[PDB]
């Protein structure tokens, strides 16, 4: 009798989790990509000159 | 008679919804987990990370006092 | 204190009282004799604790039974408000023209039991709504204790028509009438089926030659268990009005569904371990209710848990947010953090723990559906009138009394899926 | 001079306080007799020589009230201020604030009237009322409306307890607690929240107990708070002030919700085995997982942070780790506060209670801080409150007390106004 | 100052490890109790006076680890340096740097990021990982990925123990060890390599024990690492420095891969026989029969060498014994680099442990050198891994854990490629 809304919700559920599985995929690859101090030795580089 | 084919029909509505229970929390879990990191992808990535090391300030007294020196 | 009053009626309410009392003497302590060897006895001079209980009944049988085994002494021999005729299975007997000449006995008598107390939080009553006596009588000192005690939150412990059978045949007849005179002036009806407490004596517990006495001492445990976070300490306790709030959030939809833990094999009671995680599994289980309605097949409005034995709080905290987890959709969502949480902090006697689970749900508006579908069968076609309406009933009141219990119906079906 | 009340309203409040109290007793060295084999703050005088703490225990569900009376510590507090009810406020704000607060009300006002009468140099409140409850929402709502509207000049410091951000021991937890904010605005000066899932975290996978329970819970807050009182029972090498608390953890008086941390929280199993460095301290101190409110450092602008230092704590290592926390990114300041660091140095060490998961260490440090994060569970709570005001659910509970249903959408934009301001405070210009 | 952190991850670096740490107590003066009745470079400081490793014995499969955490040795290690996995590799590659090496790699990341700040002075790090198995190849490579990615600029020396020549306690090895080569190039940056016959047949015909075993072996890997430490450990006459030892044994950053030798392994039955003098040992410290690897000394010409003198030791004698080596034609090394040899005197003998098969003597010495030798080992374990990846075996088994195929190849020809340079750097002009 009434199943087809159960049927449809979990098709709809479905394509969302692995869509959102795709969002985790991009994800991880956007953290390897981002994968790939001085300023006050410098100072001291000035302190000897002045 | 039929009241046993609503009974069979009923055990499959209970698979169906223990089924869509199962993987509506799955759904949930995924994607908070997803938001977790992708949250964390954007507060590791630094507004100054393109230069790494740039600080223009000191490197603008860098120029400047080596012009005075 | 926050004192208890125990009116009984019908031969069913009369036995699961005597039980009950059984059960609560044998917790706190009380022989069948009466000592110790207030928050439900009373003193009395010659150190003996009277339970403040009433048995009415328009058949003495039963009081004499009930009277005649054990833990009889417990009750004073005023409580006994005797009837002599027996309604017979006729709701206009059992509340027209015996109603309206045992009201005023009754009446003195709870005059009695509430003035003999500070305060009282909340009254008790079992009773049937199928038996022309328990149905009738019961709910009309309902409405008359409501009546004039407004303040007070009434509480029915009550018994419907059986699914696979009638008990009695005017069972539909009966039960409307009491549900028609129920939902306005009972605050919380706790629905219990013998049926269903057959199946829940029979399946996990290897009870082959059940008893009355038996499924009497099942639902009284349960009984002493929904209130005993009341009498007794606790790191966080309740009341009836805690729970009263946290359980309806409309007037109407307060009828509740009871279950209680632990119960399982004893041959088997050695194999499995017993832990808070295996109570949540023991009655989260479908199978585990006290009624004729898996709550599987509709949506919990709310649920309240009440704890018995002393372990940690990072329990409950798990425990209702693990099944909330995964049972999300088998409770309503238009209602935040819809599970309510207590501990009593003392445990049952000779075991470690028990907890109690009641359930402001959605699923029985079914059992209503059947109770006035059977009712609108036999009241079409007339059958068995005669005996309610030459007893100065009109079946005017029939119509509104079905029409009603479908009005309480729809506003539980709709608040079922009502989201927003 | 300096003396210090604690209201301890609800089931959440009285049981912190006993747990305030078992501790207080063992720290300053007095036994449950009341006997003792400084305590200025706590402890007053009898005329036999012995101590009655000024403080009341106030619920109306009287459980733990005999729990208390008839338990161990009875020789501790005086009769005078243990006053019970009969009934409840059934978890909803009208039964604690209209219908049954107000023959309470007047006698916790004498009571505390004359207790204030009774210590001559009154300092400060503190208002303990789990919200979650009927009676610490109405009740501590109403106690802390009259202590505002009778005391006035006097801050009071509420440890209010908010329903917890998704588990929940009641469902009506949203009404009765967006309702109690309306009053902990104006009349809670400074009010320190408290959540459950953040100091479940700690007392799990901090101190190793694998069940928190909530006794545990309250000794863990009343060592918190020893920490917070220690600069003003004992002396101390720089002595803070309880009125510089709020001068300086105040920017307005529109943003003074503020949150807390502590270290450390270690058992003796790792306390052993760790060195424990005041700069190493330092460090957990700000540490995200040690925080202890539903707040993320990183959410809130640091407004003002007062730091609590005591042991035996040198002020350089406080002052090179203050400028380490000010180098790294990890954490930032609001642009208009250029400092917005205040600390204090004490020479007392954490006193131990026996029985306790807690570890003996020669260094603590305790932070409370004016944020913008607790905006968010402010806008948490309004989550619960409008999906459940926008079902009608509950309602009758509280109109049928002498409540009107505006109060419900009042007290929700009344918390939306806190919202509002604790973004509009801390951004840029 | 000089701090150097080991990591001892699979069951074979982790028993390497115990092997360690149980004779670096002993030398030092340590008991197990974690109680002493310099130290500098492995010993911290609890607060207490007392001493924790600064160390991690990190492993998928448990047994060994609750071994070490239930054994006699529990009083030294951080329970924050032993975190346990529920599984294996499958000693597959793709199973321990793929699937379960993500959710151990965080948490060793900040158990070393905590330890690295633990220690001031760090000066290198060394991987213990027998690649044979599933946890040390794939998660030892991934360790060292994110060691050099994190840290970068210090030296990391690897004991990896190779898939043996011919026997093998698994024979999926050809895979996971060519796979582990490609991180072991780049993040290993000087790799001293250890495989099993040699030491087999040390033990059997060199000390005389007819059943030699892998208690026996840690201990003389443990000796041999003592040897190698004692120069910054203990003071010396000429002390040598570990930054010195890369940039005078890697002419090339292309050749790196090391092997080393140990003398004199005696029993005390030969060593009251024996005069062992200072000229003598250096003859068996060239000694291709004492080789510690797979390694012939004729194989391979000569790049650099680092000799590591302790005990009573004069520089003459061992500038005499230079000369003399270089003279027989036995020994030659590559006319690039007309003197490669690199000296270290220390005036601390060798500690003994209770209940070893190893003498005590007035000299020791250990060999450590970059010749092109290696490149055979190299090639035999091409041989395996293209005898296997010929015919599609256990490819399922990588495949089916988040691996490509193409990564067998890549591997093979980058091994190949070190093969290449090794004999293209070591020819005539
Ligand atoms: N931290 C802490 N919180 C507690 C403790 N005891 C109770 N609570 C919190 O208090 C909340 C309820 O607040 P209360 O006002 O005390 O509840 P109540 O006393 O039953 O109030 P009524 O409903 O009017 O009877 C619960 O949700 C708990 O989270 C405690 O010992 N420590
Ligand atoms: N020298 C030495 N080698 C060892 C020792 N223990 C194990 N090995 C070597 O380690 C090799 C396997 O490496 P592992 O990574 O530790 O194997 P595993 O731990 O079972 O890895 P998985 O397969 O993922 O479970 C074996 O072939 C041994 O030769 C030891 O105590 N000393
Ligand atoms: N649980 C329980 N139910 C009972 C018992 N005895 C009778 N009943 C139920 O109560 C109903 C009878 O109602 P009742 O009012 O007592 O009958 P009446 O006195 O003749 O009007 C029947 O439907 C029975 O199923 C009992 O001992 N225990
Ligand atoms: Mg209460
Ligand atoms: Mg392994």
């Amino acid at each position: 009798e009434l199943k087809q809304k159960i049927e449809v919700e979990r098709r709809q559920q479905m394509e969302i989790e692995k869509h959102v599985v795709d969002f985790q995929k991009k994800i991880i690859e956007k953290r390897s990509n981002i994968g790939g101090k001085q300023i006050k030795i410098l100072e001291n580089r000035l302190d000897k000159a002045n | 008679q039929g009241s046993l084919v609503s009974w069979s029909g009923d055990i499959k509505d209970e698979n169906y919804w223990r089924r869509k229970f199962d993987e509506a929390r799955h759904a949930t879990k995924n994607k908070k987990s997803q938001l977790l990191q992708l949250q964390d992808k954007l507060n590791e990535v630094s507004d100054a990370k393109f230069g790494a090391v740039e600080e223009s300030p000191l490197m603008r007294q860098i120029r400047i006092l080596e012009n005075r020196l | 204190m926050r004192e208890i009053v125990h009116i009984q009626g019908g031969q069913c309410g009369n036995q699961i009282g005597a039980k009950f009392w059984e059960v609560i003497s044998d917790e706190h302590g009380i022989d069948p004799t009466g000592t110790y060897h207030n928050v439900y006895y009373n003193e009395a001079t010659g150190g003996r604790y009277v339970p403040r209980a009433i048995l009415m009944d328009l058949e003495p049988g039963t009081m004499d039974s009930v009277r005649a085994g054990p833990f009889g002494q417990l009750f004073r021999p005023d409580n006994f408000v005797f009837g002599q005729t027996g309604a017979g299975n006729n709701w206009a007997k059992g509340h027209y023209t015996e109603g309206a000449e045992l009201i005023d006995s009754v009446l003195d008598v709870v005059r009695k039991e509430a003035e003999g107390c500070d305060c009282l939080q909340g009254f008790q009553i079992t009773h049937s709504l199928g038996g022309g006596t328990g149905s009738g009588m019961g709910t009309l000192l309902i409405s008359k204790v409501r009546e004039e005690y407004p303040d007070r939150i009434m509480e029915t412990f009550s018994v419907v028509p059986s699914p696979k059978v009638s008990d009695t045949v005017v069972e539909p007849y009966n039960a409307t009438l009491s549900v028609h005179q129920l939902v306005e002036n009972a605050d919380e009806c706790m629905v219990i089926d013998n049926e269903a407490l057959y199946d829940i004596c029979f399946r996990t517990l290897k009870l082959t030659t059940p008893t009355y006495g038996d499924l009497n001492h099942l639902v009284s445990a349960a009984m002493s268990g929904v209130t005993c976070c009341l009498r007794f300490p606790g790191q966080l306790n309740s009341d009836l009005r805690k729970l009263a709030v946290n359980l309806i959030p409309f007037p109407r939809l307060h009828f509740f569904m009871i279950g209680f833990a632990p119960l399982t094999s004893r041959g088997s009671q050695q194999y499995r371990a017993l832990t808070v995680p295996e109570l949540t599994q023991q009655m989260f289980d479908a199978k585990n209710m006290m009624c004729a309605a898996d709550p599987r097949h509709g949506r919990y409005l709310t649920a309240s848990a009440l704890f018995r034995g002393r372990m940690s709080t990072k329990e409950v905290d798990e425990q209702m947010l693990n099944v909330q987890n995964k049972n999300s959709s088998y409770f309503v969502e238009w209602i935040p953090n819809n599970i309510k949480s207590s501990i009593c902090d003392i445990p049952p006697k000779g075991l470690k723990m028990a907890v109690t689970f009641v359930g402001n749900s959605t699923a029985i508006q079914e059992m209503f559906k059947r109770v006035a579908e059977q009712f609108t069968a036999m009241f079409r076609r007339k059958a068995f009138l005669h005996w309610y309406t030459g007893e100065g009933m009109d079946e005017m009141e029939f119509t509104e009394a079905e029409s009603n219990m479908n009005d309480l119906v729809s506003e539980y079906q709709q608040y079922q899926d009502a989201t927003a | 001079m300096r003396e210090v009340i604690s209201i301890h309203v609800g089931q959440g409040g009285i049981q912190v306080g006993n747990a305030c109290w078992e501790l207080f007793c063992l720290e300053h060295g007095i036994q449950p007799d009341g006997q003792m084999p400084a305590f200025n703050t706590f402890f007053s005088e009898t005329g036999a020589g012995k101590h009655v703490p000024r403080a009341v225990f106030l619920d109306l569900e009287p459980t733990v009230i005999d729990e208390v009376r008839t338990g161990t510590y009875r020789q501790l507090f005086h009769p005078e201020q243990l006053i019970s009810g009969k009934e409840d406020a059934a978890n909803n704000f009208a039964r604690g604030h209209y219908t049954i607060g107000k023959e309470i009300v007047d006698l916790c006002l004498d009571r505390i009237r004359k207790l204030a009468d009774n210590c001559t140099g009154l300092q400060g409140f503190l208002v303990f009322n789990s919200v979650g409850g009927g009676t610490g929402s109405g009740l501590g709502s109403l106690l802390l409306e009259r202590l505002s509207v009778d005391y006035g000049k006097k801050s009071k410091l509420g440890f209010t307890i908010y329903p917890s951000p998704q588990v929940s021991t009641a469902v009506v937890e949203p009404y009765n607690s967006i309702l109690s904010t309306h009053s902990l605005l104006e009349h809670t000066d400074v009010a320190v929240m408290l959540d459950n899932e953040a100091i479940y975290d700690i007392c799990r996978r901090n101190l190793d107990i694998e069940r928190p329970t909530y006794t545990n819970l309250n000794r863990l807050i009343a060592q918190v708070i020893s920490s917070l009182t220690a600069s003003l029972r004992f002396d101390g090498a720089l002595n803070v002030d309880i009125t510089e608390f709020q001068t300086n953890l105040v920017p307005y008086p529109r943003i003074h919700f503020m949150l807390s941390s502590y270290a450390p929280i270690i058992s003796a199993e790792k306390a052993y085995h760790e060195q424990l460095s005041v700069a190493e301290i330092t460090n957990s101190a700000f540490e995200p997982a040690n925080m202890m409110a539903k707040c993320d450092p990183r959410h809130g602008k640091y407004m003002a942070c007062s730091m609590m230092y005591r042991g035996d704590v040198v002020p350089k290592d406080v002052n090179a780790s203050i400028a380490t926390i000010k180098t790294k990114r990890t954490i930032q300041f609001v642009d208009w506060c250029p400092t917005g660091f205040k600390v204090g140095i004490n020479y007392q060490p954490p006193t131990v209670v026996p029985g306790g998961d807690l570890a003996k260490v020669m260094r603590a440090v305790c932070m409370i801080s004016n944020s913008t994060a607790i905006a968010e569970v402010f806008s948490r709570l309004d989550h619960k409150f409008d999906l459940m005001y926008a079902k009608r659910a509950f309602v009758h509970w509280y109109v049928g007390e002498g409540m009107e249903e505006g109060e419900f959408s009042e007290a929700r934009e009344d918390l939306a106004a806190l919202e509002k301001d604790y973004e509009e405070v801390g951004i840029e210009t």
